[PDB]
């Protein structure tokens, strides 16, 4: 049918190829096929909220840091798009192989679903960062460096946080001490850049910490911890039940924190080849029953 | 209030690093991964 100028169906394609292939293999997109995805995904992206309201039934994920074939598994188990709705928290790029293939699957199911697939920015969405930590070397090497200052202005624009139903309140990293009202995020104008401190860093950096009781400092060298008497807080006063972030490797793929009242998910299994760990998403039905899908390494 | 677990609901895949990814297809091989045509069923954007 018809192809349009994004030849966008001919991409997915080509990415999806590879479903039948040994792990590993790369799909080498032309230059300005790539390019595409960036500038209409940017577009859309401008085009809704920077705090995104969504609905149930919705799957969440976490960290995938350029293990495109993990990516692959997690939608053969979890449906791919749009057999389920898909909300991710970040951290698409970086300490993997193939953050190419993995972003770009993720901006071509961002143009082909919009209102059912949704990306949020992690703190490796970010230049300062993803230059040192794997993706302005891989850019340079199967393209150029002008292709990577493309992601970058798209990565800009990414949403910060997202609320499912009034109830669960989604960011990558975690809770600001500047966080007081929901507006505080709205007013967050794009294309920005992640500052090294202040309310957009914190959402994107903090980790919470059952040791300490209010706000700690963290050992990333940016941003802040956090304890349960702050979530604790933060829920009371937004009338929410639920934070759901990532930003940090857990054993089992997801990981609660303050008697459930924050799950931290990593969809990231053998992170880095550095830990055992599955990687998971979060099922959240229409009733916000959450349940949890899993990939596990036998090996 | 509102949001609640179902622990018991999880499901959990195991897989080889060396593993073709369509293997944790839970209907096998023969599942179409992407149909061009097809539509959501309806938005969850507000
Ligand atoms: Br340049
Ligand atoms: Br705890
Ligand atoms: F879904
Ligand atoms: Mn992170
Ligand atoms: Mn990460």
């Amino acid at each position: 049918g018809h192809m349009g100028s994004l030849n966008l169906d001919s991409i997915i394609g080509r990415l999806l190829e590879v479903r039948g292939s040994r792990p590993g293999k790369n799909v080498q997109l032309t230059e300005n096929e790539i390019r595409g995805l960036c500038l209409k995904s940017r577009e859309i992206f401008l085009s809704q909220p920077i705090l995104l309201e969504l609905e149930a039934p919705l799957k969440i994920c976490g960290d995938i840091h350029g293990q495109y074939y993990d990516l692959l598994r997690l939608f053969e188990y979890g449906g791919f798009p749009p057999e389920s709705n898909y909300l991710f928290l970040g951290d698409y790029v970086d300490r993997g192989k193939q953050s190419l293939e993995t972003i770009c699957l993720l901006l071509a199911y961002k143009i082909k679903y919009p209102e059912n697939f949704f990306l949020l920015r992690g703190n490796h969405e970010c230049a300062s960062i993803n230059r040192i930590y794997g993706f302005y070397d891989e850019c340079k090497r199967r393209y150029n460096i002008k292709l990577w200052k493309t992601f970058t202005d798209c990565f800009n624009c990414l949403p910060i946080a997202a609320i499912v139903d009034e109830k669960i309140f989604c960011c990558h990293g975690g809770l600001s001490p500047d966080l007081q009202s929901m507006e505080q995020i709205r007013r967050i104008m794009r294309p920005t850049d992640v500052p090294d401190q202040g309310l957009l860093c914190d959402l994107l950096w903090s980790d919470p910490d059952k040791d300490v009781q209010g706000w700690g400092e963290n050992d990333r060298g940016v941003s802040f911890t956090f304890g349960a008497e702050v979530v604790a807080k933060f829920l009371h006063k937004h009338d929410l039940d639920l934070i759901c972030r990532a930003h940090q490797v857990v054993e089992d793929g997801y990981e609660f924190f303050a008697k459930r009242q924050l799950v931290t998910l990593f969809s990231a299994p053998n992170y880095c080849g550095e830990f055992d760990n599955a990687g998971a998403m979060m099922s959240v039905d229409e009733t916000l029953m959450c349940s949890f899908q899993i990939l596990k390494p036998a090996d | 209030k509102k949001v609640t677990f179902g622990l018991n609901r999880n499901m959990t895949a195991e897989f080889k690093k060396t593993d073709k990814s369509i293997l944790v297809s839970p209907t096998g091989p023969s599942r179409v991964a992407f149909d061009p045509e097809q539509k959501p069923l309806h938005g969850v954007l507000k």
